[PDB]
């Protein structure tokens, strides 16, 4: 259906949050991966309002210890799916209408993503 | 209908008969018999003689006999007095240190000209020609161009701030004796052919 | 066959009341097609940003070989390319070039395609080597009327006419058939 | 006397040399077919004053570079252009003839400024006979000493002046 | 020696022969993703399969030929339409999750993935019909991109196709082993708490990969693999 | 095959080559301006490979406005050419890095390439 | 007189030089000398991937290209086993008919400028003219157009090409027509033409004169007829023929070529019905541009199609057509890399012209410049 729209729209909220956190704790937030099939449309019509599929939190030694992932724009089963690499944590998150982003049927606030990023930043960070 | 003779003929004699798939058909004569045999192929009421074209093998990845070799197409035109429509090629090889041919402008006059450019690329001369000249490249010119040990003689190409191209150094594409920009060539990149 | 005399000089008569058959270029608009081969445009997404990843698949497909391509890394902060990879220098030798579309074929972001722009006749080879920014979209003009137009103080009026821009020169503003 | 020495008479020469550019035709190859089809009834070179077409060398001013200059004919083309009268002009048409073009071999004269000195260099496979009008009024005001290039400074009005011969 | 045959051709080859070199001995092909010269064959890639007669007894399934030896009197088929089927199957397995950066891939031509791939790939299946590519149209793999791992190799987990070639030659070559898994399952990347990258061997890799994952900081970005004008000759900094 | 003549000096090339031209006729011979950068001649560096038929003499890079008097020496290096009776003039254009190992391959393949790629020239780009 | 005709001067279109071993009006005996345009075609597609060489191919004949451009493409396809779409194939022969169409515009108009009249010269341009439209809205280009492919042609024929051509095909046979009525009943010309240019069929055909110079002296031959390639045998066809070899009976034969092959063009016209553009065949044809977002496969083809090529298996082919000069033919010896191995090009233009010395013995000094423009020769495919 047309929920599609606020999804992608939803993420770049999303990227706002966690954009925020850098500003916030001073540690290194990096741009990985915009989408392809936004690369490489050449004369084809693109209506999202991001380009930029992949980003993450890398500490001061480089490796990231936060992931997130959007299901490109033709792909099936779509979603947003996050990661921490090295504890084998993953999350698949929706967005429920009306209630809001929800992982599962639990709705995925602001604050729940900021004090998961927090204990990550304590536990993997090297430096 | 003489082509079916031509390989009855042929193949009593004990010569290769070389086909493709494709409806093409060659048919390699030694030297010796080359001249006669040829002869009483017009004879056999070859018209039109096509082509002739030679060969430089050097650089092939499977070797060959030898490495220049002469082809020439003997015709009968389908519309002229008793035509058939028989078309087919004779191959002759020619060494690398004997570059040798009778010709068969005597025969058919269109071998004045193309067993000129044969001599004239390659280093192929014609036997029994009565002006084997250089056609095509300068008078000048020092050499037989299409033999693959003589160079394309290329030049780089021009931009604005040394930034240049040295275009054999900047091929991707593969010859056949190129081993590839990987470890090597298999599957699809050493040939393909689709099964119609 | 006196009367072929005759009949060749009515219908040469014939002709010289028939006036029309011309088109007087410059004076009038050159009638184009709209995939005609021109001066090649690199041309930019929505949000800007260029589409050419520098990654010279351009330049193999060159029977010439006449496309320089040396890349960059974009910077984060301002990117030019929508990548990981943009173009630093762009440059194509149009001496060299012969106008196939290998470039525009090969080019998988749709950033090189050929324009209409022919009035290109300059007079110093060094100086017929068109670069990336004598080519962007966004300019209006081949570089001897630009300089033309800069040394005279006139407008860039260009001398052709076509019934419509294709889809993948998006943004290739032109003349088109008299719409304005 | 070249054209020259006179406030007046100058412009008006310059006037006359760059209006009655009178073409001298080498028709080499499918370059010179578009050479050819700027004259027919629907784009002519017919009007600015090349109507008529000196194919003697010794009657005509400009010449064409129209096709790809293979080596065998560079020494004879160059004889064609020493059998012009002095003011002369020289057009270098196609790829084939300004560079190497795509054949870039041991056959072809990778850029014909080598042999006979170019006035105007023409882009295009084959370049569009339109192209070839913008060229031959380029040259035009080239030769009235109205042409400047990307580095400023103004060109002067006949190439082949600068030259030892030899 | 030990007598080989490949489908039409035999070989003389000495006992301890492996089916992929004596494959390659007569003159055929086969894809090769996880092996490498002077690298330990562990069968990962399961490219390499052929079919096994050892005697007219096939085996039952196909026989890994990167570390499987040779026995005298043996039939290997390359050549079958299966052989050639399973091949295109693992190499769309391979290309999974890959990220579309082949045209700003620093790897360029010179990508054994790429070349097997259009040699292996896409079994003329039977017309002029409109053939698929891919199959997989789900969301991808997505992992920490342009990497650092030192000042002069640069580290993308997401071209890697978990081959074991940097890590098998840490552990052989030099003697350090900086350089190994974290995950298992399709979460798994390659990583290491010895940031460094201590070995002073360690640019090998760079070469090995035969994806664009370990590239070179120092000439990344220069040029592509095919526009680099190659010129042979020796280092002479020291005296090997 | 003979090397006379110094790289980046112009006027002792042009004097050992005054020396050891001598009175040999030129009537039949080939002279082979092998250059780089095809268009711009104010700043050109020039090589020389002189193939007489029956000998050849090779000049190394010394000649050209690009050095202190090569452009007067190179124009001297035509003139006498010239007053022996050449009449076929030729220019190889060259990669940079080429002009300095083609003095160093063997005497056919360096002539053979330099036959192959040359260009004739009008002397009068060089007087 | 042994006279030095030189090349290009007098008005020796197509550059080649002439030495008229001649005394007094009459014609002893013609020695040519050519290789004046000698470019390097068979030696520079030597290193040149076989989707580049679709560029340096048009380029031989200028004039009628496409048969070139075909002749290539149908041996490559032969090579390594390509399917013609009908669409494409009714395209090719399009195509094929009216760059014929065109070639003989320019010779007749180039054989009538030669010696006699200037007139005629622009009224059958005016014509060309208006097909180069056509060419120009498909390919973009006037000629040289790169447009064929190995399975097919590039992409698709745009929506204003095919009323263009209905208004062109209607005009044009009153145009033929006239230029017939003007000529054929030839006022001079008669007097002209018809004695001249001796051509006996036995020499004619000893010598390698298959460029429709042949059946104007009455032989049928014609690969279109004799070997069909491109469905030609599925064409209601008059094949032209002449009495007794001149350089009037030339003409009349090719004016009725042109007559028949817009019939030709109009046939192939009527029976177009949509489908596919392309063989389909990734490893012979690059991906399509849509889902170089969606597919891998899609980018490792595109990359690996557009730097390396592809690698036909290793064989030697040739394939004899049609163009306005007569048979036509690439010698492909591939050795299984990107790269061909070698390309030999029978050039009908190159030994059509050894009926020089032949046919114009006898004849008038300026009838050699009539028997030269009536050989209808075109020097770009006899150097080469
Ligand atoms: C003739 O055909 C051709 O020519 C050429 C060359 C020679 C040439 C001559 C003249 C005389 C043009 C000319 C035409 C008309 C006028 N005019 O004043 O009307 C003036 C000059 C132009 O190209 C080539 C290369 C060719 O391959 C063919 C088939
Ligand atoms: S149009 Fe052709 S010659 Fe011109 S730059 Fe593109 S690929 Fe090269
Ligand atoms: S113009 Fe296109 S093909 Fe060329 S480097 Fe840029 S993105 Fe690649
Ligand atoms: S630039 Fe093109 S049209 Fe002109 S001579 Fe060369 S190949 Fe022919
Ligand atoms: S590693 Fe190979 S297949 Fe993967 S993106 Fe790079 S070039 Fe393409
Ligand atoms: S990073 Fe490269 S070498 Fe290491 S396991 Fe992955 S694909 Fe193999
Ligand atoms: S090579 Fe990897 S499976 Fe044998």
């Amino acid at each position: 259906a047309s929920s599609e729209r606020e999804l992608y729209e939803a993420w770049v909220e999303l990227l706002s949050w966690m954009r925020e956190y850098a500003q916030a704790k001073g540690v290194r937030f990096e741009k990985e991966a915009d989408f392809p099939d936004f690369i490489y449309r050449m004369e084809r019509p693109y209506d999202l309002p991001t380009t930029i599929m992949t980003a993450s939190l890398s500490d001061g030694l480089g490796e990231p210890f936060l992931l997130a992932d959007v299901s490109p724009r033709h792909a099936k089963l779509k979603r947003i799916g996050l990661r921490l690499p090295r504890a084998h944590i993953h999350l698949h998150a929706h967005y429920e209408p009306g209630k809001g982003l929800v992982t599962g049927k639990i709705p995925l606030t602001k604050e729940r993503f900021f004090a998961l990023a927090d204990r990550a930043r304590e536990a993997l960070a090297f430096a | 209908m003489r082509l079916e003779r031509v390989l009855e003929e042929a193949r009593a004699k004990g010569y290769p008969i070389e086909d493709n798939g494709l409806g093409n058909l060659w048919v390699v004569l030694p030297r010796e018999r080359f001249k006669e045999e040829m002869a009483h192929y017009k004879a056999m009421g070859f018209n039109f003689l096509a082509d002739i074209v030679g060969l430089d093998y050097l650089t092939y990845p499977d070797p060959r006999p030898e490495r220049f070799a002469v082809v020439y197409e003997l015709v009968s035109l389908p519309g002229w007095k008793d035509g058939d429509g028989s078309r087919f090629f004779v191959r002759v090889y020619v060494p690398e240190e004997d570059p040798r041919l009778p010709t068969v402008t005597d025969l058919w006059g269109s071998a004045n000209f193309l067993e000129r450019e044969v001599y004239d690329l390659f280093g192929i001369v014609f036997e029994g020609h009565p002006d084997l000249r250089k056609i095509l490249t300068p008078e000048d010119l020092e050499g037989h161009p299409l033999r693959k040990d003589y160079p394309l003689g290329e030049t780089p190409t021009l931009f604005r701030e040394g930034r240049y191209i040295i275009p054999a150094e900047f091929r991707a594409a593969l010859t056949g004796k190129d081993p590839g920009l990987t470890f090597y060539k298999g599957g699809s990149r050493k040939g393909y052919r689709s099964l119609w | 066959t006196l009367k072929a005399l005759a009949q060749s000089l009515g219908i040469t008569l014939k002709y010289l009341f028939s006036k029309p058959v011309t088109v007087p270029y410059p004076d009038a608009p050159v009638a184009l097609k709209p995939r005609f081969h021109g001066r090649h445009v690199l041309t930019r997404h929505p949000n800007g940003l260029e589409k050419c990843i520098g990654c010279s698949l351009c330049a193999a497909a060159c029977p010439a070989y006449a496309i320089y391509v040396e890349p960059a890394e974009n910077d984060p902060e301002n990117p030019v390319s929508a990548g990981e990879r943009y173009a630093k220098v762009y440059e194509i030798n149009m001496l060299r070039c012969i106008f196939c579309g290998l470039c525009e074929e090969a080019c998988p972001t749709g950033a090189i395609v050929l324009g209409y722009d022919f009035e290109m006749a300059d007079y110093e080879y060094s100086d017929l080597v068109y670069g990336k920014e004598d080519m962007l979209v966004d300019v209006v003009g081949t570089k001897p009327q630009r300089r033309e137009a800069k040394r005279t103080g006139k407008p860039v009026k260009v001398g052709y006419v076509v019934p419509y821009v294709r889809p993948e020169l998006e943004g290739f503003k032109a003349p088109t058939e008299g719409g304005k | 006397r070249e054209g020259i020495l006179f406030t007046t008479l100058e412009k008006l020469v310059a006037w006359g040399r760059s209006n009655s550019l009178w073409p001298a035709t080498f028709g080499l190859a499918c370059c010179a077919i578009e050479m050819m089809a700027s004259t027919d009834a629907r784009n002519d070179l017919a009007r600015f004053g090349s109507e008529v077409f000196r194919a003697s060398p010794r009657q005509a001013d400009v010449m064409i570079v129209a096709g790809r200059l293979s080596k065998k004919m560079a020494p004879v083309m160059r004889r064609v252009w020493e059998q012009m009268p002095d003011p002369k002009w020289v057009i270098s048409m196609g790829a084939c003839a300004s560079s190497g073009g795509m054949f870039n071999n041991y056959a072809i004269v990778q850029n014909v400024d080598s042999v006979v000195p170019v006035d105007v260099y023409v882009p295009g496979c084959p370049p569009r006979p339109e192209a070839l009008i913008y060229a031959v009024m380029q040259l035009q005001k080239k030769v009235r000493g109205q042409a400047y290039n990307e580095r400023g400074e103004r060109l002067p009005p006949v190439a082949a002046w600068k030259r030892t011969r030899g | 020696m030990v007598r080989v045959k490949v489908n039409d051709r035999i070989v003389e080859v000495p006992p301890g022969t492996s089916v992929m070199d004596a494959v390659f001995h007569a003159g055929y092909d086969v894809p090769l993703f996880c092996s490498e010269k002077h690298l330990s064959p562990i069968g990962a890639c399961r490219m390499c399969l052929v079919r096994i007669g050892l005697p007219i007894q096939w085996q039952p399934k196909l026989a890994a030929s990167c570390v499987t030896a040779v026995a005298d009197g043996m039939v290997v088929d390359t050549l079958s339409d299966v052989v050639r089927e399973a091949q295109a199957g693992m190499v769309e397995f391979t290309l999974l999750n890959h990220p579309l950066d082949c045209p700003t891939c620093d790897k360029g031509g010179a990508c054994e993935l790429q070349d097997r791939t259009v040699e292996y790939g896409l079994y003329e299946k039977y017309p002029l019909e409109l053939p698929v590519y891919t199959r997989f149209e789900f969301t991808r793999r997505h992992v920490d991109k342009h990497h650092p791992l030192s000042p002069f190799v640069i580290l993308d987990r997401e071209r890697c196709i978990h081959c074991k070639r940097c890590v098998r030659y840490f552990e052989e070559v030099p003697g350090d082993e900086v350089l190994d898994f974290i995950e298992r399952g399709v979460h798994t990347f390659i990583g290491t708490m010895d940031f460094g990258l201590p070995s002073g061997f360690s640019g090998n890799i760079t070469d090995i990969c035969p994806v664009g994952a370990l590239l070179d900081l120092t000439a990344r970005f220069r040029a592509r693999n095919w526009e680099m004008e190659e010129t042979p000759t020796t280092c002479a900094l020291c005296p090997v | 095959m003979v090397r006379v003549g110094m790289r980046a000096a112009p006027r002792v090339s042009l004097e050992a080559l005054k020396a050891a031209l001598g009175g040999l006729k030129l009537s039949e011979a080939k002279v082979y301006l092998i250059t780089d950068w095809q268009d711009k001649r104010d700043q050109a560096r020039y090589a020389l490979l002189l193939h007489t038929g029956k000998k050849d003499l090779l000049v190394p890079d010394a000649f050209g406005p690009a050095f202190p008097g090569g452009e007067e020496a190179l124009s001297e290096l035509v003139g006498l050419l010239l007053a022996q009776g050449a009449r076929r003039f030729y220019e190889a254009v060259v990669s940079p890095g080429e002009m300095t190992a083609l003095l160093d391959l063997p005497p056919e393949e360096l002539l053979k390439r330099v036959m192959a790629i040359a260009n004739p020239t009008d002397p009068g780009i060089y007087l | 007189m042994t006279l030095n005709v030189g090349p290009q001067h007098p008005s020796t279109h197509g550059v080649l030089r002439l030495m008229v071993t001649l005394s007094g009006e009459e014609v002893l005996e013609v020695v040519p000398h050519i290789g004046y345009l000698h470019t390097g075609f068979e030696k520079t597609m030597e290193h040149r991937t076989y989707l580049q060489n679709i560029t340096y191919t048009p380029r031989m004949d200028y004039l009628h290209s496409f048969a070139h451009d075909l002749a290539y493409a149908l041996a490559v396809e032969k090579l390594l086993g390509a399917v013609v779409p009908p669409r494409a194939e009714t395209i090719r022969v399009i195509l094929n008919e009216l760059s014929r169409l065109a070639s003989h515009l320019v010779f007749l108009g180039t054989g009538l400028l030669d010696l006699g009249a200037l007139t005629p010269f622009f009224y059958a341009f005016r014509e060309r003219e208006t097909i180069l439209d056509l060419f120009e809205w498909v390919t973009g280009q006037r000629f040289h157009h790169n447009y064929i492919r190995i399975g097919g042609v590039k992409e698709d024929l745009p929506e204003e090409f095919v009323p263009e051509l209905k208004k062109l095909l209607e005009v044009l046979p009153h145009r033929i027509d006239e230029y017939e009525a003007l000529f054929a009943e030839s006022p001079i010309f008669y007097e002209r033409a018809r004695g001249v240019g001796v051509i006996p069929p036995e020499v004619a055909i000893d010598l390698g004169l298959t460029g429709g110079s042949l059946r104007a002296s009455g032989v049928n031959y014609d690969v279109r007829k004799a070997y069909p390639y491109s469905g030609y045998e599925t064409y209601t066809f008059d094949v032209p023929l002449g009495e007794r070899g001149d350089v009037f009976d030339r003409m009349l034969v090719r004016i009725r070529e042109m007559r028949e092959s817009v019939k030709i063009i109009k046939q192939a016209l009527e029976r177009l019905e949509p489908g596919p553009v392309r063989d389909p065949n990734p490893q012979i044809t690059p991906p399509p541009r849509h889902l170089l977002e969606t597919s891998m496969e899609a980018v490792i083809y595109h990359f690996k199609h557009y730097t390396e090529g592809f690698h036909p298996p290793k064989g030697e082919v040739y394939v004899p057509t049609e163009s306005a000069r007569g048979e036509l033919g690439y010698y492909i010896v591939s050795d299984g890399g990107s790269m061909p191995y070698r390309v030999k090009v029978r050039a009908p233009s190159f030994v059509n012209l050894q009926s020089l010395p032949y046919a114009c013995k006898g004849e008038q000094v300026p009838d050699m410049v009539a028997i030269i423009a009536s050989l209808d020769p075109v020097m770009g495919d006899v150097d080469r």
